[PDB]
């Protein structure tokens, strides 16, 4: 049974704001590793990574952010919660800058 | 009715074994086939049957 | 029955294309922002797989 026959409709749109926090994680995490293999070259990089770090504080800090916090809560847990590795994402998101 | 029995656990385990050699045998191939895909429409219809194709192994890798 | 099974092989697959996308990127075939629209798409997608066994796993 996919969706729940119970499920809010406003619960509905939450779990699609988690599939995009959950997208932009694991790629946020091969991006970095793209470029320190040179594959993507600096200019590049820096917009997109400072691009993806934006859009995520807005996921967070959308009007239903209680919802996000409240079954999937404070980050680096979230990471666990589901069966995500990302040993460099949970750094450049934990710091809130690419180049440094 | 003993060893026919028996028998077609080994039946199955060699050649489901087969498949799965030639699936990911198959997906590296896939990966060689790899051109001027500027036709972002292509590029999907690749992906669509990389992924497509990645399920079926899985899936069988899984009963073993 | 099968419908987690099934579900199971996806998972696993996805991660799969995602990172042959990586592979790749790295060797130029797409450039650096397809990537991240495919790539995004993807995941997306995986998500609501893995939480949809979360479902039934619970």
């Amino acid at each position: 049974p996919l969706f729940d026959n119970s499920i809010t409709s406003k619960d509905k749109e939450v779990i699609e704001t988690l599939s995009e926090i959950y997208s932009i994680v694991i790629t946020l995490d091969h991006v970095e590793k793209a470029y320190l293999k040179d594959s993507i070259d600096d200019t590049q990089y820096t917009n997109t990574v400072d691009k993806l770090l934006k859009q995520f504080k807005v996921y967070l800090n959308s009007q239903n952010k209680e919802e996000i916090n409240k079954h999937f809560q404070s980050i680096e847990a979230f990471c666990d919660t589901y069966n995500i590795t990302a040993s460099n994402a949970i750094t450049r998101l934990e710091r809130g800058i690419p180049i440094t | 009715s003993d060893f026919s029995e028996k028998y077609g656990d080994i039946a199955l385990k060699k050649k489901l074994e087969q498949n799965t050699k030639k699936l990911d045998e198959e997906s590296s191939q896939l990966e060689t086939t790899t051109r001027s895909i500027d036709s972002a429409d292509d590029l999907d219809q690749f992906i669509k049957n990389y992924l497509d194709i990645r399920t079926q192994y899985h899936l069988r890798r899984e009963k073993l | 029955l099968n419908q987690l099974y099934n579900l199971v092989a996806q998972d696993y697959a996805l991660t799969d294309t995602i990172e042959c996308l990586s592979r790749m990127l790295h060797r130029g075939t797409i450039p650096l922002d397809t990537f991240v629209k495919q790539g995004r798409e993807l995941a997306r997608q995986q998500f609501l797989v893995r939480w949809h066994i979360q479902r039934i796993t619970s």
